[PDB]
């Protein structure tokens, strides 16, 4: 019933069965192949009007409902072009697919405000994205566009508004031997289906996640809300180490910095305020994006958690 | 972002039922004349159309002072327009030599008996459109928020149900419109909201949203920010985009679909990824350098994008070094290393390159970069890259 109820669908694993919407397109095709190579259970996909074909040796369906019923998929990943992406997400929501990952960059904001409106009034479907790299449970399930080889199954949960910055954090935590429990890229758009607190909740309750890296950047107040969530849920008696890096310290105000949601507007959304809010929530903020791995490593050492 | 001339956003508003000053745009002194006549107005405002601010106290190269003139006489509008069109208008906000004025707006001059602030924006925090208004008009809404938060009013609008009469009336009342004027303003609010939805605006800000002594509710001035993602369905509006006042490189980068933002530094940089690009700009500053620009090649990291990026950074004479940091994207590193050394040779760049490539085929990538004979330093990680790029410039 409540959207926060679908939070748990974020935790993909070796049992997650995935279909691709926008399956026959160039992007859907390419990442589907990488997904199969990785071992992800990609079981088919949809492309309206091309149902009844196979592609990459898998069944193609005209609708998400048919695909879901015929394969038992519990997740959908969307690579549909922007003009149709909101319809793609709505179709998945109507089909009650537990988890929808919308990779698509470029969806109109107005389109997402509408999608989010339906989204918040149901609890069957959890949406991550749009404009996000996806989610990955190292060695078990990869849904999205991240390079699979830099990941190593381990102890750090990573949530991030940025794809490439996540690859930095994974590469670094893999080098220090900590590895990653689950990596979630919530994307760079202003209106999206999953924020940091959604992921933090999963991470704080996850026995496998012993530490958390939170990666944010300018714009909105998702980081500040995450600091509130942590002050309430991670400040004792329970306390997992949380390290963060916030991009955009030097960004010029008023310009969309690549990401549609990366903008300091009305003097709101600056980096310093996000850093300050996190520090006060117990988060150790690494000022350098090259030091996330070593920073969380020392936190573990301090706590004698190595 | 999309940049509209005053006459263009006012046309947009008037074509959509929103009340603005009546006006015409003129190309010639003569058209300015006939337009002033057609208006049939007691008083006329002649305004040069340039995007920069400070028009009022700017100066034309014809010697004419002021980019905004008032007059009751149509023929003066013609004479003044003749001293504007084709000349350069310089203001405290344009380059030194001013901006060529190709058009003037001739509008009826309305008195403003009351000024309020009205805005409609997509608010991330409210998951939707919010109506923001203040009785305290004509001022930057931020100042008003600092000094008097109690005077800022917000109505979260439900995107599915639309704006409610009740909401529009309440806002009009909150902005202090009274009697018949409250219904007129409530009505203008509904038309602004529809306009906001129709053109895929992320924000429509009317300041002042006000009334004239003759009891009219008018959007005297407005600024509209458009959602770039909606371009495919707002083609006519984006076409009106005036790029005549943008930094050339900014424009060039856009031809080739690149997110380029100039800064004042000397260390150029390109990265695939908005986050990583911001982080690179950041870590260069943390390490004591000044980034020359923000440039996101995106995650789809193509060889031709790398090449175009180099072509772009060739235009900036301040660049003393380039930090290339690529990690991610479906294209292996060896292909990226190739486009880099090819770009270098063919565009004949002579500045040092600090390169950080991480991903598939890094070994071969490192080989291609090493055997290129080019002044290329291969960095260990991002911090190393920043320190080395900073060490490479004055
Ligand atoms: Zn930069």
């Amino acid at each position: 019933c409540s959207y926060t109820a679908s939070r748990k669908h974020l935790y993909v694993d070796k049992n997650t069965k995935v279909i691709c919407q926008g399956f026959t397109g160039k992007q859907g095709t390419f990442h589907s192949q990488q997904a199969l190579e990785y071992g992800t259970n990609l079981v088919g996909g949809t492309t309206p009007g091309k149902g009844g074909k196979t592609h990459l040796g898998l069944p193609v369906f005209n609708t998400v409902k048919e695909a879901k019923e015929q394969t038992g998929a519990t997740a959908s990943v969307i690579y549909v072009p922007p003009p149709f992406a909101a319809a793609a997400i709505n179709e998945a929501i109507d089909a009650e697919v537990p988890l929808v990952v919308c990779i698509t960059e470029g969806i109109p904001q107005q389109d997402m405000v509408r999608v989010k409106h339906r989204l918040l009034r149901q609890g069957k479907t959890r949406l991550i994205g749009p404009n996000c790299p996806g989610v990955i449970n190292p060695g078990e399930c990869k849904i999205g566009i991240m390079p699979g080889h830099i990941h190593k199954k381990g102890r750090i949960g990573i949530v991030s508004r940025s794809g490439t910055l996540t690859y930095e954090a994974v590469h670094q935590t893999t080098q220090v031997g900590l590895g990653q429990s689950l990596c979630v890229g919530i994307g760079g758009d202003p209106f999206n289906g999953t924020d940091f607190t959604d992921c933090l909740e999963i991470f704080l309750n996850d026995p496998a996640t012993e530490g958390i890296i939170l990666i944010g950047e300018i714009g909105g107040n998702a980081e500040e809300n995450a600091a509130e969530f942590l002050k309430q849920h991670n400040s004792g008696p329970k306390s997992k180490p949380v390290v963060s890096f916030i991009a955009g310290l030097t960004a010029p105000p008023g310009r969309r910095m690549g990401h549609a949601g990366a903008i300091i507007a009305g003097g709101k959304g600056g980096a310093k305020e996000k850093i300050t809010a996190l520090q006060s929530a117990g988060v150790v903020v690494s000022m350098s994006p090259a030091q996330l791995g070593t920073t969380i490593y020392k936190e573990f050492e301090k706590r004698k958690m190595l | 972002m999309v940049n509209l001339q005053e006459y263009q956003s006012k046309k947009l508003m008037s074509d959509n039922g929103v009340k603005v000053q009546r006006f015409f745009v003129a190309d010639t002194a003569n058209e300015a004349l006939e337009a002033a006549k057609r208006l049939n107005a007691k008083e006329i405002v002649l305004k040069a159309q340039i995007l920069a601010g400070g028009r009022g106290k700017g100066v034309f190269s014809s010697g004419l002072k002021g980019g905004v003139h008032l007059t009751k006489d149509p023929e003066v509008v013609g004479q003044l327009a003749k001293q504007m069109i084709g000349y350069n208008l310089a203001t405290k906000q344009t380059p030194k030599e001013g901006v060529k004025v190709n058009k003037v707006m001739v509008a009826e001059a309305l008195d403003i008996s009351r000024e309020t602030y009205l805005a409609i924006l997509m608010d991330r925090s409210c998951n939707g459109p919010v109506l923001v208004g203040s009785p305290q008009g004509g001022v930057d809404i931020e100042e008003v928020a600092a000094s008097n938060p109690e005077l800022i009013f917000k109505e979260q609008i439900d995107i599915i149900e639309g704006i409610k009469d009740s909401q529009a009336q309440r806002m009009a009342e909150n902005l202090g419109f009274l009697g018949p004027l409250q219904n007129q303003a409530a009505d203008q609010i509904k038309k602004l909201y529809n306009l906001f939805l129709k053109i895929d605006a992320t924000q429509v800000e009317v300041n002042p949203f006000g009334e004239t002594p003759e009891g009219q509710v008018v959007c005297f001035d407005a600024k509209i920010n458009f959602d770039d993602n909606a371009e495919f369905r707002q083609k006519d509006i984006f076409a009106m985009d005036d790029k005549s006042e943008n930094e050339p490189i900014e424009n060039e980068a856009a031809k080739y679909d690149l997110k380029y933002i100039g800064l004042d530094g000397n260390i150029a940089c390109f990265v695939n990824g908005a986050g990583l690009a911001m982080a690179t700009c950041d870590i260069i500053f943390l390490n004591g350098g000044k980034p020359a620009n923000f440039l996101d090649l995106g995650g789809g990291v193509k060889e031709s994008q790398v090449y175009q990026a180099f072509k772009l950074l060739t235009a900036d004479p301040k660049v003393e070094a380039i930090l290339v940091n690529i990690f991610g994207g479906i294209v292996n590193c060896a292909i990226i290393a190739n486009g880099i050394t090819k770009a270098c040779r063919e565009l004949e760049l002579k500045v040092p390159l600090v390169v950080r490539l991480e991903g598939t085929n890094v070994h071969e990538a490192q080989n291609i970069l090493t055997n290129s004979g080019l002044p290329i330093t291969s960095a260990v990680d991002l911090e190393d890259a920043a320190k080395k790029a900073v060490a490479s410039v004055t």
